């Protein structure tokens, strides 16, 4: 087995569509930043 | 459940024992085995072909092929750690952690009674991911971050599932696991590896293998912020750790 | 198997069994030389259960109390395992084992660091001995912290060959406000005496829910706070 | 079991007869304030 990931108070958003049983690959996305960042 | 009744310590040892030795056909036969039983898609290891690897461990902490992994380069976007399924994941009521349906756990029991890290995170959100037998066992960055703490936890090697989850109380905060705090562009961060019966070794990249051997005290060790020299840094989708057997 | 054992003992101690608690109570007296002359009931025919003797009170005249302020008084019946200075973070198990400050406190280290360079004192409590233990100081309780642990034997025999013995032993941090600064008393448990009991909470263990605990409470001064004198009862040890 | 005390550094010097093996009482002295 199990990994625990904690981020601190209004970081981050969980992508909605995500529950207990959705199915996790390497890369997927988890969360998007509450705060906007640019490339 | 034998979950109490059964030599939870001595079992681990045994499959580390074999886990750990380079036995040609028995290693490949438990290897087939296990990809037969448990539907291993080899299709997206690195080195399809069972005989390739020394030691069931070797395949246990086998690479994946970088392109079956495509890493969301959004800055804006954290990324999954770990192949598996979500058991439970969202806000962080206060210091209560959804376990399972009316199983609550404490962030402050989770981080081995550290009030200090509890509070970087109450209120905040969690999410737990279960790796399955079939699945790949390293783990990786979610996003950028500079490890400042880690801290292993000593603990019992119950079983982790959806069954356990569901019945056992405080599961992951009372099993063995190692807690990494990082500073990254949303605030701080933690990835714990949490093991469990047979699956019972953490390693991480920056220390190697944590576990074993298994000394019974909390150990803590800590590392500057990024500016200064002796700091470590990892990108997003980097691997930062690994579960074997022992 | 030391947890079963020790929950198998503990079944035992707890069962209000007449004869066979005193037979079980007079072997052991026998066995052990304990001093009944003591105790506040000297009849062992007067104890309910084998706990009930185990915790047993002593005579209020026998243990007087140093009456000097400038005086810190031992807090336990027993012999000195080891004391001393705490080399930094360094703390004398027995020769040819150490064990760290912070390894004690559970990976505490604020209060490990209140600590660094100062005494410890090390108590161990035979099966003959009184198994409450008492105050060394006038103190408030500001934070007490219940370790999950293996249940290891202590003794001589343990103390000199396993390592980190009091470290990864189950066990119970109770930290004071005092005259003399902060003060730290810690109940170690063991294989068959593995409950540990405060006056202000109760058995802390069993039951074993395997995560760390804290409690805190407030300085002297503010409202619901929990203040013990100079020899007052704090705990205890019985078996389960 | 075993009893153990931290008392923070240069607060108290502990009675100097004291050693490995030392019968203690519950009132006996243990340490003096410095």
């Amino acid at each position: 087995x199990t990994v625990i990931n904690l981020f601190a108070p209004g970081k981050v958003n969980l992508v909605e569509q995500l529950e207990s049983l959705s199915v996790t690959k390497i890369g997927q996305p988890l969360a998007v930043s509450t705060g906007h960042h640019h490339h | 459940s034998l979950q109490y009744i059964l030599p939870k310590l001595w079992l681990t040892r045994l499959a580390g024992w074999g886990a750990s030795k380079r036995a040609g056909w028995l290693t490949k036969l438990v290897i087939d085995l296990f990809v037969k039983y448990y539907k291993v898609d080899m299709k997206e290891a690195q080195k399809p072909d069972t005989a390739s690897y020394r030691t069931f461990n070797e395949f246990f902490v086998r690479p994946l092929r970088d392109e079956v992994r495509p890493i969301d380069t959004d800055p804006n976007v954290l990324v999954m750690p770990a192949d598996g399924v979500i058991s439970q994941l969202g806000k962080i009521e206060e210091d209560k952690i959804l376990q399972a349906k009316g199983h609550n756990y404490s962030l402050e029991a989770l981080l081995a009674g550290n009030y200090l890290m509890a509070d970087l995170f109450r209120n905040g959100t969690f999410v737990t991911t279960y790796l399955s037998p079939r699945d790949y066992h390293r783990v990786h960055m979610p996003c950028n971050g500079i490890l400042r703490e880690m801290i292993y936890v000593p603990g019992d090697l119950f079983s982790v599932n959806h069954l356990t989850a569901q019945n056992v109380p405080n599961l992951f905060a009372r099993n063995e696991r190692v807690i990494c705090l990082f500073d990254t562009e949303f605030g701080p961060m933690a990835q714990i590896l949490v093991g469990a019966t047979i699956v019972g070794s953490i390693e991480t990249v920056w220390a190697g293998t944590i576990t074993p051997p298994r000394e019974g005290i909390i150990k803590r060790w800590t590392w500057p912020a990024g500016e200064n020299d002796g700091s470590v840094a990892l990108l997003k989708g980097q691997e930062m750790g690994r579960f074997k057997l022992g």
